[PDB]
């Protein structure tokens, strides 16, 4: 499609695609015992617990939350490390930044952990919406089920299941029935399933170019006053 | 390779124009000469 | 043996966040600002006409 | 025979873009010494169609410049890729002006060949003198009727197997899947049998094709980005005046907003008078289209391509001086006075004519 | 049966042996080619018919032939049970072999997943067309998750564009002319400063 | 969806006016005329095409017939 | 290979004897823009088009160099 065309986009004064250690004039510079009287600095070396402890407190202040979930709970987890592995497994050099990568993660995830304490933080927010719009889903379907009704997802498996017997069945000459047919078949009908709901409109364009809005209604004029409620 | 470097660098034609000539119909040289290419494949 | 399947039954609920809402959300983002100037500024005003207004 | 020469070669898949190279058909002109035209057929239509018009003594084209009907990548003889970028495939061209040996060429193309044509002009200009395009507009056309139909149809092509196929089933789904009858002749005539007759196949890549019609998305045919950009030189547009691809109400400021040169209707911008037929789009049918086509481009290749902006036709070289513009030359002991632009010689790169001019012009001093 | 029966078993082991890289699996590789070839070894030598008839003729020993003759008709009819063996061997076999049954049903499960995730990424992206068509609270909802992400950013006061982004691509489209170019280091947040300061035995901590 | 239609009409107003639903009175374009855009003249030749098809391209009847 | 063939090849690439001579546009079109022309977009993929094709798409040589 497009690819960037400028050869030179990574490129910084302190080298390609360094984003760890950008170049500034009061570079950092080593200090000597025997000429040294006194310094102030805030590095340490208790970054290491600090990021443990982090966890612990991380997933067991959002577990609160959970009431037992324990799927929930195995997926926050997922997501949880996902949060801490970012420093090992990303390009950038976490362990050439400025003045101590260690230190500055820390620091990061202590504020997000003091969101979670109050219960505040948006992840937190995103879990239970997303839980609970979960749940309704799964509950209408085992009331559905405790009916003896099928399901809206029974009836598209089964209806595919035969429709890849029409297909094997006419099949003879080969006998190949791969992943990608299987696949077409089953798009055809989610296209015709989700076009036959009345679903807002998602694409801009319709059919037409013209745009599918209920501001698209130009020329000509063909509708009256509106009409008061009916006694 | 210097001798394959060396190697990589009308009669028909007035058979068929009399034959459209016999059915009196317009012939351009550009049909004429695709017919005679159309012979020799 | 699949068709004897059956369900399980899952949980009532999530956890129901007592001050968050869609109209007032408790963190903050330009997507809510945005959604409320858009309220404020209305819809695209679409001329139907042949030729502009002026 | 000598006329008509097209070079022969087989369709090679490449993974990379640069590697690609087009095949096509060369009509000599009549003349020793002539500017080169190439032009683009539209998509999935043969290049032969087109030779006829090209050859035409009525018309006498030939007499003017050299033509190259050329096929796009996955079309025709030429190699294969999947991308249809057109600054990749216009960066084709390039290379086959330069294995070839121009310098500069006239661009043409027929529907979906004139965004061909007009999109190397936005992208090589200096090597391009003029573009004509026939019944196309710099324009996203994916929701025009015509085109969702050459989008179907396309589609409906690729459910067909040749290995189990047999050749009737074939001519069966053409007639019921395909309404219109030109389109079922261009894919009829475009199926060949390989050597050996391994199986059939159609001369275009169907599967790269389709993927880029049935995506619907920027790097469709159908569309024309922002990204290509505007055409600073000549350019000249011709379609019926009633198309189903170019409608004259709104489809003509796509081509001032493209191209910068464009003067507007009845100077560069022309429609042909007919009736309303959807075999319209393929004008070298029709007498009288053609004859109005034919008259058109003459009269660009004669008069108006490879001519300086500013100057209003070839009748003004020599004669119609330019205004400078204050610090523009490298030569501070000069003194800016208006000027009358160069115009080289179509191929003077890969010729001597300078040097020997030279040469010719001491002698006389 | 002869021809053409050992075609497709051919194919199978090809492919079988083409996928195997480490010099351990070429190994059993040959150790299945051996069986199948021994399997599947073709017999044909003419079995010549027996006139019992000309022998007992020209000359044989009293009750000779005709023993031999009753005696090999005997066995003659006795042949291989194939049913038998048919379902012994469909029905269950090499429980060993059900370790690999359930690992590549588990790992095809896995890829199976991804296919999925990208076929119905792409079933979806049919209806997203043109970006810059769409407001800006309407693209956040196709992409759900960007506007929880950027209150995250937001309420840690993380209000450096692009800081804790791995690849800050659009802080290099905005600096490719920029003096001192330079894109803000990985995680920095605005509030935290790590100055330090010393004194020497000379002035300015030098 | 369910509270698209109420909610569409209480943000933004309808034409009420049925100015077009009468045929013969239905513009042509030569009433409110773009002068200065570069397809000017193309804009013209629409507005003749339908003055032509509405008389099968006898415009006799609409100099006879009421503008 | 052909691409960069033809990239090395000087008849390719070589200013015709006159050029020196010749009037020459000493900008890309950075310095006076059209802002309000619907062709807007495509105005500037043309600036950055000649400013690229100026330093070889090593816009680097840009920054460095004088405006
Ligand atoms: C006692 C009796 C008194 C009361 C009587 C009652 C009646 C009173 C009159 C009320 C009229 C109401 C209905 C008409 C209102 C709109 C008229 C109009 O032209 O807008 C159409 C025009 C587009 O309509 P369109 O043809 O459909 O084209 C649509 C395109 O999208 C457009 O974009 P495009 O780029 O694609 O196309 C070009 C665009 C080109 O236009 C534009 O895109 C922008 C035009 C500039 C906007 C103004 C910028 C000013 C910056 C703010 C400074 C002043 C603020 C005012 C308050 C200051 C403190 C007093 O529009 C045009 O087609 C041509 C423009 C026509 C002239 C535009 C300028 C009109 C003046 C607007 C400012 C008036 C205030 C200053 C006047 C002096 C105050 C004493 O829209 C605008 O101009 C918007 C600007 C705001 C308009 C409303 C402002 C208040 C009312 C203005 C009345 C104008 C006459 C009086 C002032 C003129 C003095 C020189
Ligand atoms: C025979 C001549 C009669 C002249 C009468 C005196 C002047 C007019 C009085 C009535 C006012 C209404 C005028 C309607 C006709 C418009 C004619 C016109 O303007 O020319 C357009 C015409 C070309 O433009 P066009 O667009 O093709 O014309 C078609 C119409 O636009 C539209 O095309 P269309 O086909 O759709 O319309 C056809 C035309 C057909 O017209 C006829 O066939 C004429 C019928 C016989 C005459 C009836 C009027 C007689 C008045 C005499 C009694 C006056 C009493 C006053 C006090 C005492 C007087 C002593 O108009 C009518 O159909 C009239 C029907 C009226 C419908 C009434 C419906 C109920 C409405 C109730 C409310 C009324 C409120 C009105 C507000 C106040 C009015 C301003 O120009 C020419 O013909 C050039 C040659 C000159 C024609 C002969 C002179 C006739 C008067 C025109 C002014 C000449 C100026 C010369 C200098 C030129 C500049 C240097
Ligand atoms: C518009 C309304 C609101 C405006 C608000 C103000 C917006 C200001 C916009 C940002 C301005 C940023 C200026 C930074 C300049 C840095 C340039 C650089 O990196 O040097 C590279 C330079 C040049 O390298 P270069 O590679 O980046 O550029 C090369 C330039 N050419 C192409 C010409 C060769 O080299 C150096 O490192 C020298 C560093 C000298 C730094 C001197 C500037 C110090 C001023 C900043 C400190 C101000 C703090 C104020 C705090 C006040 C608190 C109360």
């Amino acid at each position: 499609g497009y690819k960037i065309r400028n050869k030179s986009i990574f490129w910084t004064r302190a080298g390609w695609k360094n984003n760890w250690h950008p170049k500034n004039f009061n570079a950092p510079r080593p200090s000597y015992g025997e000429f040294t009287m006194g310094i102030r600095c805030r590095n340490d070396h208790h970054s290491f617990l600090r990021y443990v402890q982090t966890y612990r407190n991380m997933s067991r202040h959002c577990k609160q939350y959970f009431l037992g979930d324990k799927q929930l709970e195995e997926t926050f987890i997922l997501g949880l490390r996902s949060l801490f592995l970012v420093p090992y497994d990303s390009q950038c050099l976490t362990d050439q930044i400025k003045h101590g990568g260690e230190r500055r993660f820390v620091d990061q995830l202590d504020r997000d952990f003091e969101l979670i304490s109050y219960n505040t933080h948006p992840y937190q927010l995103f879990t239970y919406t997303v839980r609970n719009e979960h749940l309704a889903w799964k509950n209408e379907q085992y009331e559905k089920i405790q009916k003896g009704e099928k399901t809206f997802e029974q009836e598209l498996l089964d209806y595919l299941d035969e429709q890849v017997l029409a297909e094997k069945a006419k099949l003879r000459d080969g006998q190949n029935f791969s992943i990608e047919r299987m696949t077409e078949i089953a798009l055809h009908v989610f296209r015709k399933a989700r076009a036959g709901k009345v679903r807002p409109a998602q694409d801009v364009r319709g059919p037409d170019g013209n745009v599918n809005d209920f501001l698209e209604q130009r020329r000509p004029f063909e509708h009256p006053n509106p009409t008061g409620v009916t006694h | 390779k210097r001798l394959l470097e060396k190697l990589n660098t009308a009669p028909q034609n007035l058979e068929v124009e009399n034959i459209l000539k016999r059915y009196h119909i317009n012939y351009t040289q550009a049909l004429i000469d695709e017919l005679v290419d159309w012979k020799t494949g | 043996k699949e068709n004897t399947g059956s369900m399980k039954k899952p949980m009532a609920k999530a956890y129901e966040h007592p001050y968050n809402s869609e109209h007032h959300p408790l963190n903050f983002s330009a997507v809510k600002i945005a959604e409320t100037f858009h309220d404020f500024i209305g819809p695209e005003q679409v001329s139907p006409h042949y030729e502009s207004f002026a | 025979s000598r006329i008509i020469n097209h070079l022969r070669g087989d369709p090679v898949y490449q993974d990379n873009t640069k590697d690609v190279s087009l095949r096509g058909t060369f009509l000599r002109g009549k003349y020793d010494d002539l500017p080169t035209m190439i032009f683009f057929t539209e998509a999935c239509d043969l290049t032969a169609n087109w030779i006829p018009f090209f050859t035409n003594p009525q018309y006498d084209i030939l007499a003017h410049r050299n033509v190259w009907l050329l096929n796009p990548r996955n079309f025709g003889n030429s190699d294969r890729h999947p991308s249809f970028d057109l600054q990749e495939m216009s960066d084709d061209v390039m290379r086959f002006m330069y294995s070839q040996k121009i310098s500069m060429a006239t661009l043409g193309g027929h529907g979906i060949g004139g965004k061909i044509a007009l999109a190397v002009g936005c992208y090589h200009a200096e090597r391009v003198t003029g573009v004509f395009s026939i019944d196309s507009s710099p324009m996203d056309q994916r929701y025009h009727e015509a085109f969702k139909e050459f989008k179907g149809y396309v589609n409906a092509l690729t459910e067909i197997n040749f290995k189990t196929w047999s050749d009737k089933d074939v001519k069966v789904f053409l007639k019921e899947n395909i309404k219109d009858p030109k389109w079922r002749s261009i894919f009829t005539n475009n199926i060949s049998k390989n050597a050996k007759t391994q199986s059939d196949s159609f001369n275009f890549e169907i599967n790269y094709l389709n993927h880029n019609l049935n995506f619907n998305k920027a790097d469709s045919l159908g569309n024309w980005a922002v990204k290509n950009g505007i055409y600073t030189g000549r350019a000249h547009f011709i379609f019926p005046e009633y198309s189903r691809w170019v409608h004259l109400a709104t489809n003509t400021l796509p081509m001032h907003k493209v191209c910068a040169r464009v003067k507007g209707f009845g100077h560069d911008i022309f429609y042909v008078q007919g009736d309303e037929n959807p075999l319209n789009h393929w004008v070298y049918d029709f007498e009288n289209y053609a004859n109005v086509v034919a008259s058109k481009l003459n009269k660009f290749l004669h008069s108006y391509d490879g001519v300086h902006a500013l100057l209003k036709d070839r009748t003004e070289i020599g004669n119609f001086m330019i205004p400078d513009r204050i610090k523009s030359r490298n030569d501070s002991k000069h003194i800016y006075g208006d000027y009358s632009p160069a115009h080289l010689h179509h191929n003077w790169r890969f010729n001597h004519i300078y040097e020997k001019h030279d040469e010719l012009d001491k002698k006389l001093n | 049966q002869a021809p053409g029966n050992q075609d497709k078993i051919l194919k199978w082991i090809s492919t079988l042996s083409n996928k195997a890289t480490t010099g351990e699996s070429r190994s059993y590789c040959t150790q299945l080619s051996s069986l199948v070839s021994f399997y599947n070894k073709q017999h044909v030598e003419q079995i010549p018919t027996i006139d019992f008839n000309e022998w007992k003729s020209v000359i044989s020993t009293q009750g000779l032939v005709d023993k031999v003759k009753e005696n090999y008709e005997s066995l003659i009819k006795e042949q291989y049970n194939t049913d038998a063996i048919s379902k012994q061997i469909s029905s269950a076999s090499s429980k060993a072999l059900d370790d690999i049954e359930n690992e590549l049903s588990f790992h095809a499960a896995i890829w199976l997943n991804a296919y999925a995730d990208y076929t119905m990424f792409l079933f979806e992206l049919e209806e997203y067309n043109d970006p810059n068509d769409y407001l800006m609270h309407e693209n956040f909802d196709f992409f759900r998750g960007l506007e929880t992400e950027l209150e995250e950013l937001t309420e840690t006061h993380n209000y450096i564009p692009g800081a804790k982004d791995d690849v800050n691509l659009r802080g290099y489209l905005a600096t490719q002319f920029a003096w001192g170019k330079k894109v803000i280091s990985f995680y920095r947040h605005p509030a935290d400063d790590f100055k330090c300061a010393k004194a020497t035995k000379n002035m300015l901590g030098r | 969806s369910l509270h698209e239609k109420m909610q569409t009409d209480y943000l933004w107003v309808k034409d009420h006016s049925q100015a077009d639903s009468w045929a013969k009175a239905r513009t042509h374009g030569y009433n409110y005329i773009a002068h200065t855009v570069p397809n000017k003249k193309e804009r013209y030749e629409m507005i003749w095409r339908s003055m032509g098809k509405s008389t099968d391209w006898e415009l006799e009847k609409f100099r006879l017939g009421k503008k």
